[PDB]
Order: structure tokens, then sequence, then C-alpha cells
RNA sequence: ACGGGGAAUCAGGGUUCGAUUCCGGAGAGGGAGCCUGAGAAACGGCUACCACAUCCAAGGAAGGCAGCAGGCGCGCAAAUUACCCACUCCCGACCCGGGGAGGUAGUGACGAAAAAUAACAAUACAGGACUCUUUCGAGGCCCUGUAAUUGGAAUGAGUCCACUUUAAAUCCUUUAACGAGGAUCCAUUGGAGGGCAAGUCUGGUGCCAGCAGCCGCGGUAAUUCCAGCUCCAAUAGCGUAUAU
RNA sequence: GAAGACGGUCGAACUUGACUAUCUAGAGGAAGUAAAAGUCGUAACAAGGUUUCCGUAGGUGAACCUGCGGAAGGAUCAUUA
RNA sequence: CACAUGUUCC
């Protein structure tokens, strides 16, 4: 059967992409990245947290 | 389409096993366990005698459009037990030698209602 | 399957593919 | 090498010319018979007319109905089973419409889940199937 | 037959492994400390280091006293000392191998604006290059990748036409003044 | 399969490419034959046959863009029927005439070089070196970071003149005027199970739709589908196909 | 000194015939591979229930069987004056 | 002396 085409894409409930502050492009994108990779980290014993990690 | 649907949901040539496992294995080989269907029956034998049920060759008439088999065959009634209609589906078997009550259309069985005994 | 009769079936079928061909030529 | 004479450069050239034929990846490109069975003929893409939308079933327990397309080539006249790439894009492609079919990426081999197909559609009627799935470009009716 | 160049050379080389952690960190330490704009100019400076190091390596394979090694060796060491990369006290062809990637990174003009102390930040230093606010030897340079030589080090200063130098005050002060007297009557 | 110089890739060795601006060969629908001239088997020169094809008063006559453009066709695949001999040079009886050779613009994410999409300070806050204090805390002689918090300071996209540029222009560079606080003048493209940098997020989906190069995921609590949030790599580029 | 003719030569092309290259229709026969989990029966894997295998012949629904000669990749590297 | 076969989402 080819009647079940696009089954999920129609029935996946919409979520309006909410407005959020745009990230600073260019070299400043690397200026902010370099900050939270070297200069703000504290020595914390325990396993290293992933950049998106949440449980 | 309706005829082969009967031969999938109600027919199996040689029933290898006859036990509770065999009811639990024939029912996911056909696609009948998604979701697990409550009870189902499967006939054994040759098809020409199953085809003989639509007329008075080996068939007597029974309520609107249904027909009893004159001579009996072997059947297997598998009952799903367990309050979850989602897999893993747990069935219990029943062997026997019973008649069939099929509702055939255009000469071809499509729906088997009951498997009865002859007369008490 | 043995590698011996799989050679034999490939010899009786081979003699057929010639014998059906020679009469046509 | 095995023969290490001072003037055996001919024998050393013929072998890497002869035994080079026993290389499978070499013999495919240095013999045009593979280019004969190639429906494209050495091209990156090809255009054709769709005539039907096939459903080809999977093989392994990753079993599902893959939505494919039987395309008829409009430069050589062959008939090819393409594949509608994205999810639920079979409604975008219409019947008897020109399509840009391409290789799948494995270059002449059935690619895992889908049997006997090497070909996917990238465009329809000069419109990409990425833009249709993203909705940035629609079919003008 | 049309008279034009058709000569192209790519100034950078992308690395072989694109997704390893070790190389990812080192270049991040080089962007943030030196105010770079992408990872490309990291390998671009790493490419011109691979040109000079290879040109130094093959000179060692030529034996000593060879005029070609004597000329092209001394020709190469002539330019390395004139741009503030190698000191006079280490003028020899063996030292080019020990020359590292951060060594050219001092001689970017952008670092020299944060070295001479006329920029609040190394990242503020690039904007003084971008806004045509600094000049070198009475020549303004709108490009941070200018490789300053050892000689013009004392000639780095503000441009002649600059509010932060000896030039006209900018647009923000000319806008904060028009309401500074237009609001006072 | 036009050859060669050469191009792409590479430790070393090679493998592949070279229709494509330089030299040389070969040919102007297909073959054949010739005139003239120092030099041609010439085709923006003729004479046949063959194919295609134009106008007619039907008797005839004429054609050769694998030249610059341009049109159809073929296609996966490729620009304007533009300006000018000023530069480059060539030709002639020649300072002058001529040259779609050539030069100049136009289309142009083939491709290459450079390079924007912000900068600072104060405060509220997390935090690091010092002394007091067995801790709490503290000032900060010294910082690091964040926070539609506030504050001015500085620019170029662009509007825009003038010169300049040039044969005449255009653009680049120069100069005046304006020109950003969410500098809303708003950067995407691919991924987030492993290979491979990057959530056991949330809901929908339930071996379905689909994903994924490979291994593999989906059968109702999906780390792999679909959405949003977050995150990762590269950054005006990136994915995909195919060639090597 | 033209038209033209005679001869000679180069010689396109056309009719016909032979040779060769490529691609393609074909009743029908015969394989291959794949999709299912169909029918028949166990050949192989344990001495796989007659040890397996190789060449060669003949036969049999199907695997396969049997003859003859090998081989160990065998269940013996050995069994005695 | 005979003794064939297999159902598998996990």
């Amino acid at each position: 059967s080819l009647a079940r085409v696009g089954k999920v894409r129609g029935q996946t409930l919409k979520v309006a992409k909410q407005e959020k502050k745009k990230k600073r492009t260019g070299r400043a994108k690397r200026r902010m990245q370099y900050n939270r990779r070297f200069v703000n980290v504290v020595p914390t014993f325990g396993k290293k947290k992933g950049p998106n990690a949440n449980s | 389409s309706r005829y082969t649907h009967f031969l999938t949901q109600h027919y199996d040539a040689k029933p290898q096993g006859r036990d509770d496992r065999y009811c639990e294995s024939i029912m996911r080989r056909r696609g009948l366990t998604s979701p697990c269907k409550d009870i189902n029956t499967f006939i054994h034998g040759n098809k020409r005698s199953i085809k003989a049920i639509c007329e008075n060759k080996n068939g007597n008439p029974h309520r609107e459009n249904l027909r009893i088999s004159k001579s009996s065959f072997q059947v297997t009634t598998c009952k799903l037990h367990g309050g979850s209609p989602w897999p893993p589906c747990q069935y219990r078997a029943t062997a026997g030698f019973r008649n069939v009550v099929v509702a055939c259309e255009n000469g071809l069985p499509v729906h088997l209602d009951q498997s009865i005994f002859r007369r008490p | 399957m043995r590698a011996k009769w799989r050679k034999k079936r490939m010899r009786r079928l081979k003699r057929k593919r010639r014998k059906m061909r020679q009469r046509s030529k | 090498g095995k023969c290490r004479g001072l003037r055996t450069a001919r024998k050393l050239r013929s072998h890497r010319r002869d035994q080079k034929w026993h290389d499978k990846q070499y013999k495919k490109a240095h013999l045009g018979t593979a280019l004969k069975a190639n429906p494209f003929g050495g091209a990156s893409h090809a255009k054709g007319i769709v005539l039907e939308k096939v459903g080809v079933e999977a093989k392994q327990p990753n079993s599902a109905i893959r939505k494919c397309v039987r395309v008829q080539l409009i430069k050589n006249g062959k008939k090819i089973t393409a594949f509608v790439p994205n999810d639920g894009c079979l409604n975008f492609i219409e019947e008897n419409d020109e399509v840009l079919v391409a290789g799948f990426g494995r270059k002449g081999h059935a690619v895992g889940d889908i049997p006997g197909v090497r070909f996917k559609v990238v465009k329809v009627a000069n419109v990409s199937l990425l833009a249709l799935y993203k909705g940035k470009k629609e079919r003008p009716r | 037959p049309v008279a034009r160049s058709w000569v192209c050379r790519k100034t950078y080389v992308t690395p072989r492994r694109p997704f390893e952690k070790s190389r990812l960190d080192q270049e991040l330490k080089l962007i943030g400390e030196y105010g770079l704009r992408n990872k490309r100019e990291v390998w671009r400076v790493k490419f011109t280091l691979a040109k000079i190091r290879k040109a130094a390596r093959e000179l060692l394979t030529l034996d000593e006293k060879d005029p070609r090694r004597l000329f092209e060796g001394n020709a190469l060491l002539r330019r390395l000392v004139r741009i503030g990369v190698l000191d006079e006290g280490k003028m020899k062809l063996d030292y080019i191998l020990g020359l590292k990637i951060e060594d050219f990174l001092e001689r970017r003009l952008q670092t020299q604006v944060f070295k001479l102390g006329l920029a609040k930040s190394i990242h503020h230093a690039r904007v003084l290059i971008r806004q045509r606010h600094i000049r070198v030897r009475k020549q303004v340079v709108n490009i941070p990748s200018f490789i300053v030589r050892l000689d013009s080090q004392k000639h780095i200063d503000f441009s002649l036409r600059s509010p932060y130098g000896g030039g006209r005050p900018g647009r923000v002060k000319r806008k904060n003044a028009k309401k500074g007297q237009g609001g006072a009557g």
C-alpha cells in the first residue's frame, strides 16, 4: 500500500519556533567559545559534563 | 484479496506442533499479533474440500450468508490470555476435530465464525 | 552440496546445451 | 618482484599490464562493458519521465515498504527503479514529470536496506526535493 | 589568446582528520589568544610554515660548502631576521626546524596593537585595523594580516585621520553634539 | 586517442589527466578537382557529385557561424545579437585607412587572494591570587566571565555628491553630508548511537511512516524516525551526486 | 582565339555484391540470482547414524547412489616374536 | 536390525 505516505509528518504536532537572541557571528563566535573552554572552568572532581549533557 | 486474506488469517496446511507454543508462533508469522488479536482459528487439510463448503457438496446453510461444513476437519483455537493487547502475546492452544462455520463469498471463504460440534 | 555432483550436473546440462544446438546448426 | 634481472624491465612491465586485468576495480573502468550496463553512461545525473511509483520491500529484519519510482530514461530509453529520498515526499512528485535521478553513493551496488536500487531523485520539474520537504519552494499549480 | 594571469595557489591546507579532539583544542587556543576570525588562517599560517620548513629541510640534504646551499640558505635567513621572527643571535639554517607556529603569530599587526598598548583588547585591536584608525610609516593599513617587519616596529601608531588619533572626531560625537547644542538652544 | 611543454595528486617511487590561450599537426556539411599567386589543393576563393537548406513570376538564382555574438536542437552541463581601435599589434600605395585578431565593460558561490556581521565601561552577579578569621565573611591595593541592565565612543553595508579612472565609462582608492543598542542593517549549511567533535532533553510515531555511506534504529517508556529546545564541526560557504 | 569534340589522367558519387563492427525482435528450451517462513525427502556438520573427499564411468524424483583408482583435509602419527 | 524432522519476537 502507498496510502500511508507521510504518516508521521502530518500527525507530528507543531511547535512554533520561539524567538531567541541571535548568536554573534564572525570571530566573536570564537571569542565567546574560547571563554567557556579555557578561562572560566574550575577544577571540579567528578565526570566531565558534556556540552549538551542533561539527565 | 479477500480470499488470500482468509488463507492467511484462517488457513495453515500442516500444523507443526499443536501446542501452546505453536499457537504463539503461527500468530506472529502472519502479522496477527500487532496488536495481539484476542482469539483466532486455523483450518488444516486440502483446499478443494474447504472450497466444497460454499454449496451443498460438503456444506449446509446457516443464518445470513454463513455455512456449516458437512464433514469435519482439524482446527486450532488459540486464546490470548493477559490483559495487555500489545506484544509479547501469550496464547493457549486447543486441539480438536471440529466442523467450520464459514461465510464464503463468490465461492471463496473469507470469514470463519465458529468451530462447532455436530450434535449432542 | 558436493563439489563432485555439482560438476556432474554441470556436465549433463553441458551436453544438453550442445545437443540442442548442433541440430539447429 | 621475483625475477630480479638487470634487463628484465619488459617482463616486469607485462605482468603489471597482464595481472592488472585481474584487479576488480581496474577491470570495471578499463572495459566499456560495465559502461554498457551503466544506464547513465558516465554521467553524474540523468533526466527521465516517471511512469509509476513502485513499492520495494526490505530484506533484513529492518523491514518496511521503501517508496521507489520506476523512471523511464529520456536520453537512452532505459527503465530504472529510482527512489524517492525523503520521508513522505511521494506526494510532491507527480506522475509523468521530469526528474533528476542520480547515483546513490555506493556507485553500482544495492545499498543495504533497499534491494536492487542504485538511484535516487534529487529534483522534480527543476525544483529540488530538499526545498519541497523544507517547504521553501512549492510546486506551482 | 587573452592576456591575463590564470595562476592560482591555495594559501591553506585543510587537515586530514577533521574530527579529532587533540588538534581541535590547539587551534582554539590560537584563535582566542590571537583574535583570529576562522580556523582557515590557522592552517594558512601553518601552510607557509610548511613551505619554509621544507625549503630548510632539503637544504640540509645538500651537503655543506655547496654554493646553492650557501646562497639559498643565506637568502632564506636574510628574510627571517628582517621580519622579527629570528634574532641575529640565532642566524643558522639548523634553527628553522625548531621554529614553531606561534612564532609568526607575534608578527601579525593585530598582536602589535595589543603589544604596543594602544588597544584595550587584542579583539579591540582588530577593529582599529578595520576602521582605518592606525597607520604604519605614514601608510594606513586596513588589513590585519599585514606581516610587520622588524624595522617598522617603532613606526606603528594611530592614523593621521582618526578621532582616536590626530584627526576629526567621529560620527557618534558629532551626533551627541548636535543634540548637545540643539537641545540647549 | 591531436601530439608535446604541461595540470591534479603525492614521503620516497608512481597513478591519472592534458578538447582548452604556448609550439606544431589536422579540418572548415561530406568527399573529389582546380584557378590565381612567391606561398593554398585555400573554403569569410572557385568547379562537381552527396546530404541538408533559401527566394521565385516555376523560366532560375544563391548558399557553408568547428570566426565574434546570437537561435534551435542535443543535453546532467556552459554568457551580451554590447562598446572601441585608446592599449596590443598586423596589413596596405600608407603619420591618416582598416582589423568581433585584440582591448573595455555586462552575465558569472567554475575557482583563487583578502576580508564584515561589533568594541568598551559601570553595575548587579558567579569566581580566582592576598591578610584577618580553626569557618562564616570582608575590602578589593589585582583580575576573569556573564547578565533585551545602563552609558556613550568608533566604523562600513547603503543612500550620496565631487574629482579620479577611461577612447568614453564602471568599479577600486579620495572627499563633504547623512547613516545601528534587541547595532531587527537578524549567517547559513550539515550533523548530535558507533565509525566521528557533539543531550540517555521533551512530546508525537509504533518493525508503520521513515532513518542511516557502513554497522545498525524503529513491535507503545526511540540516545539513530518526526518536531522544538539545546549542542557540535566548517564559516560566506556547505552538503549531495559522479570522475579520478 | 572561344564553344565543342577525340584521347589520356586524377577521380567524387551511384546501382549491385562480399566482408566486418555495434545494437536489437523471437514461439520455445535452458540456467542464474533474489523476494516467504511453499511441497518432497535428509545429502552434509558428531563414526551426521553406510566415515568424508578426488578423478572417471553408469543409474536414480530430489538431494545423491554404486563401480573402479586415489587422498587424509580421518575416528589410527602407535598394538608387540 | 529402524530412529526422520523444527517454531525462534526476545
